[PDB]
């Protein structure tokens, strides 16, 4: 898995 | 005032950590993901499309005596991994570890993407990056950090993430018990909204430290440690069965291997990630291959110091007028 504000 | 809460990993791989937050009066406890990589506090609610809600606890603004609708305001947000939510906005009372902010905007999910609906353990996010990233329209709303800093004993919060174990977020003071040695602080650039910082370089196992700028983000809400391509290849060159796998998305290695440690520089200090931390877990239960915790940022476009990195440290988010980031070994 998880990549949090792209 | 201060605030202290326990953060628990949502699974046996430390994919993410949840911390209970009390919203509304009487208190409704939701388990949120505290995400230093975004600036939206958002919740699954009585508003969320029913068919998009599976296992999560919802926020019902209608049962909160303190809730008010912020009229006109909407939000919509997407993240790093593709996922996304939108909806409308209430302000309400929100407490974390007994620290209480009134008039906090609490973004009510009307819709959520499939990966949110699929993860029964996370009831929402609480954003802790700079308020400039807040997606509420037409007037952006402050984070719970921002809103609490008038009342904190100091304008800071710490993250003390555990390895396959609980840990702590603290607001408004620094627990001198939770770490060893001293904290070193390094400057942060807010130019893109993040907790953004320059590491002074890196070492693999017992090999030499290489002075190299590596700009990136400390992100409690990304699982892994995402490095430029050449730094990552230097690390896995040290593990004999690791390879880049296109099929799984990254470096994999035999669950059999003892991984070397990985050192990152903070100014003149060094934080060592033990090699067990970079063993992410097998690729599938029972497999003999394991997924690497250190991966190329080449796809993502910016380096992220993710939970794999920050969970080997004690980390101070200094939100003074010029912010700083603090790392200590623990």
């Amino acid at each position: 898995x998880v990549v949090x504000a792209x | 005032s201060t605030g202290s809460a326990t953060t628990t990993p949502i699974d046996s791989l430390d994919d993410a950590y949840i911390t209970p937050v009390q919203i509304g009066t009487p208190a409704q406890t939701l388990n949120l993901d505290f995400d230093t990589g975004s600036s939206d506090l958002w919740v699954f609610s009585s508003e969320t499309t029913a068919s998009e809600v599976d296992g999560q606890t919802i926020y019902t603004p209608s049962k909160s005596t303190t809730a008010k609708l912020l009229s006109g305001a909407t939000w919509s947000i997407s993240y790093g991994d593709g996922s996304s939510s939108s909806g409308d906005v209430y302000t309400d009372t929100v407490s974390v570890g007994g620290l209480t902010v009134t008039g906090q905007a609490v973004e009510s999910a009307k819709k959520v993407s499939s990966s949110f609906t699929e993860d029964s353990t996370i009831d929402g996010l609480l954003g802790l990056a700079f308020s400039t990233l807040n997606t509420v329209s037409p007037t952006q709303q402050k984070t719970f950090f921002d809103n609490a800093k008038a009342s904190l004993d100091s304008p800071v919060f710490t993250a003390d993430l555990g390895y396959h174990a609980p840990g702590t977020y603290n607001f408004g003071f620094i627990d001198t018990t939770a770490y060893t040695g001293s904290i070193t602080y390094t400057a942060v650039s807010t130019k893109q909204g993040f907790w953004e910082w320059t590491s002074t370089g890196y070492a693999v196992g017992s090999g030499t430290f290489k002075s190299t700028s590596i700009d990136g983000i400390a992100d409690t809400g990304t699982t892994l440690l995402y490095l430029p391509a050449t730094v990552v290849s230097a690390y896995w060159a040290q593990v004999s069965g690791a390879k880049s796998s296109s099929s799984v998305g990254g470096y994999v290695f035999p669950c059999s291997a003892t991984l070397p440690s990985f050192t990152f520089g903070v100014g003149s200090a060094r934080i060592v990630i033990p090699g067990d931390y970079i063993d992410f877990g097998p690729i599938s239960t029972g497999s003999s291959s394991c997924f690497g915790g250190i991966q190329s940022s080449a796809g993502i476009g910016i380096n992220i110091f993710g939970d794999v990195a920050l969970k080997a440290a004690f980390v101070v988010f200094n939100g003074a007028t010029t912010p700083t980031l603090g790392f200590a070994s623990k």
